[PDB]
DNA sequence: ATCAATATCCACCTGCAGATACTACCAAAAGTGTATTTGGAAACTGCTCCATCAAAAGGCATGTTCAGCTGATTCAGCTGAACATGCCTTTTGATGGAGCAGTTTCCAAATACACTTTTGGTAGTATCTGCAGGTGGATATTGAT
DNA sequence: ATCAATATCCACCTGCAGATACTACCAAAAGTGTATTTGGAAACTGCTCCATCAAAAGGCATGTTCAGCTGAATCAGCTGAACATGCCTTTTGATGGAGCAGTTTCCAAATACACTTTTGGTAGTATCTGCAGGTGGATATTGAT
């Protein structure tokens, strides 16, 4: 009865942009969902730690950014950082 | 009403991400951009894997992505492999690979 | 035909795993060794999973119990929740 | 009257099994072994079906990968036959010993 | 001249308790101080997660307890569990 | 006028441990037994290591425990060695240990 | 500040004898001549990984000085926790 | 004219160095190396001296442990001489690759 | 070489397990407008300790010499691979009931706030002591013979 | 065995670094007490989904045979250890300021609370289809000769 949340539909939206004729098994989706939750935790976890090291009460994008740098490998980190700074720009300017 | 995701141009739920961050005891407080940033990054990474896993599907003459396609995607890319190097993908098997000294002689 | 359960993990099953692992030729003593190793693995993981179960005041080990045990053992698994 | 040379089938199986992803241990024996082991920690236990599965997935992944390292250790010693010492060396270096 | 706290006097008390004619070098104390902070962080973390997994907002001595069984090895865990139980029992009855 | 430490029969500081639990954002709420139980465990472990470290000091005819003695203590005890198996003690050195085959003759 | 000396090839300060000492502490009796270059490589990788993270912490804090704490936190992320320097 | 047989000083040194705890790499060289690598990531950086010490303690600890593992790999190969292949096998198995 | 036994390849077909599609639905997030609380850059400046210079302590570089290790060669013998299938264990599916999970309740315990006290840190200036590093002097280890 | 070159182990000493000490003091603690909020245990209960088991499926225990691997024995070539030797580089101790880190003001930003709108999970019933699993026949691979 209790509603069981998931990233599955967002994963699915993104699947279509990337491969509009391609589908995905249940098992595969479950894996993708673990993946998102994992990376979520890793990044938030590091960010938390950063704030604490620096006696700050807040997790701001700067923390998520540094977190991403520390966790992601070279090229992945760079792109992710750009996608990240991008989305925040776009969001600020939008009314 | 217009979703923060659509404002940020994202398929991934800025709202949910924001929430999950608060109810995560990650810190006392949570700036407004952090979930946007975070959500972008997750979207991004999701795309990359889905891209490569699709390509993997293609190679094997398939249109439905299965675990095996996620495994082949991840372990054939140096960077994904490293990020997921202490992770096990259920039902992924392994990359075909045989040590050359084990091959029969010509 | 009285027999320990560890021995249910048979020569041919162990041989298959090795094969997936790229192994061509296998000493006969491997099978006992491998069972020993598997038993330590399961102990360590199961111990931790059950500890989760007991904490949740349950009598059923859930897949999330196992998943969380694997994560803290450094063996994160994807596809069974979390 | 036709026989295959030692190691031809071995190679054949490597290729076969590297290609598939099925679990290679029979479900039931494994399930018992799991339950037996859990019994020493708490009695009257029940197991979700997916919990046993998760344990199997993980164990087989674990063991497959240990055979990779093991095999590298045999090759290091200029062999092609895995032996318990190779398993031991791998576990020691991994920090399991 | 900001006040830097440590567990040093407590480590010293306990030291006296067990080896009354023995001193400890400041580097040794530093390591001792690191060790306590470390184990604190590691128990508190396990506790944290455990609560979350069980949709609890509160960390009780029951959470700490499981964290200890999860984190420590066999015999250290058995005995650490005594001493904590003992201390709580004795804490409850002392008011 | 009594501290919670003395109330619980402890040298280690319960107030402090309470305080550090709140500000570390481990959960919304912190129960009253938690800092008691934890401070106890902390004290138990630090006692166990000091006992063993003290003996190493005495086995070397020294009165002041230094890092080498901490290291000898931890590495000589199976369970402390595992608990600290991924930790490095500055100035601790290693355990004397030469592999058999390396020694002279046969 | 006037002038700032150029750092190059310092990996070679990790001398043959110093590497031999570490092998000894590590219980090694005999050392092939190729070990020293290999070891220099391995050390260089180890340091790069730790220093990158350490410096990342430094910058995130908006500092110009790398603290013992930056290194300690870096070491912890990388599964090589160090006691003795404030953590 | 007098001589120890090869191996005798070597074991002498093992006992010596396993008994002590001093850093075995000279301070300044190691300092320069740190400063160099850092500079290559970021210019105009300073280091607390304990930060360099922390790195040195970590580095030597890392390297001494790597040589035990390396040594075990040689011995597995029925040698007593460590070679780069031993270091490499250690690091592969350790998951450093 | 050739010859044949068997494994592997590709194409085409087909039923259904497992995918996508769908609408009600409703409930629970997420977003919208109003009032409150709080955090942390900027501006300023004390002051720790980092960078950077000269003199003294000893470890490094280099060439020579040959001990003994490594790695090639060979080879006997042992040990694991391959093999056929009836036989016994696992798999598949059928069915009660444990328990997990949903819900509501109410109180013991936790948060909040406000004096009140205690204590853990430092700082200033003093005062004590374990032991590291020097000496010489007696015993072990090692290697030539 | 014997001799002897060299390392190692004591023991005893002595300066002094760094440790234990103590008296003044204080700000930030922890403690105490009273008011108000609520989390989670506790208790009933509904419905999955888990253990059990009968019937249907099919993988493996068996022992025999021998190819080919592992490991012992042997040996030459040469790498790496030991050591003597000349001196360069690091170590140790004593003097300038970049930048860290500690105080304070102030608004830009996040919290809170309540409200109003939609989205996303489920379930309902049905809707749809990619592909695993089977066929047939052409060709590759392996092994015997
Ligand atoms: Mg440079």
């Amino acid at each position: 009865k209790t509603r069981k949340e998931s990233y599955a539909i967002y994963v699915y939206k993104v699947l279509k942009q990337v491969h509009p004729d391609t589908g995905i098994s249940s098992k595969a989706m479950s894996i993708m969902n673990s993946f998102v939750n994992d990376v979520f935790e890793r990044i938030a976890g590091e960010a938390s730690r950063l704030a604490h090291y620096n006696k700050r009460s807040t997790i701001t994008s700067r923390e998520i950014q540094t977190a991403v740098r520390l966790l992601l490998p070279g090229e992945l980190a760079k792109h992710a950082v750009s996608e990240g700074t991008k989305a925040v720009t776009k969001y600020t300017s939008a009314k | 009403a217009k979703t923060r995701s659509s404002r940020a141009g994202l398929q991934f739920p800025v709202g949910r991400v924001h929430r999950l961050l608060r109810k995560g005891n990650y810190a006392e407080r949570v700036g407004a951009g952090a979930p946007v940033y975070l959500a972008a990054v997750l979207e991004y990474l999701t795309a990359e894997i889905l891209e490569l896993a699709g390509n993997a599907a293609r190679d094997n003459k398939k249109t439905r992505i299965i675990p095996r396609h996620l495994q082949l995607a991840v372990r054939n890319d140096e960077e994904l492999n490293k990020l997921l190097g202490r992770v096990t993908i259920a039902q992924g098997g392994v990359l075909p690979n045989i040590q050359s000294v084990l091959l029969p002689k010509k | 035909v009285l027999r320990d359960n560890i021995q249910g993990i048979t020569k041919p099953a162990i041989r298959r795993l090795a094969r997936r692992g790229g192994v061509k030729r296998i000493s006969g003593l491997i099978y006992e060794e491998t069972r020993g190793v598997l038993k330590v693995f399961l102990e360590n993981v199961i111990r931790d999973a059950v500890t989760y179960t007991e904490h949740a005041k349950r009598k059923t080990v859930t897949a999330m119990d196992v998943v969380y045990a694997l994560k803290r053992q450094g063996r994160t698994l994807y596809g069974f929740g979390g | 009257p036709h026989r295959y040379r030692p190691g031809t089938v071995a190679l054949r199986e490597i290729r076969r099994y590297q290609k598939s992803t099925e679990l290679l241990i029979r479900k039931l024996p494994f399930q018992r072994l799991v339950r037996e082991i859990a019994q020493d920690f708490k009695t009257d236990l029940r197991f979700q079906s997916s919990a046993v599965m998760a344990l199997q997935e993980a164990s087989e992944a674990y063991l497959v990968a240990l055979f990779e390292d093991t095999n590298l250790c045999a090759i290091h010693a200029k062999r092609v036959t895995i032996m318990p010492k190779d398993i031991q060396l791998a576990r020691r270096i991994r920090g399991e010993r």
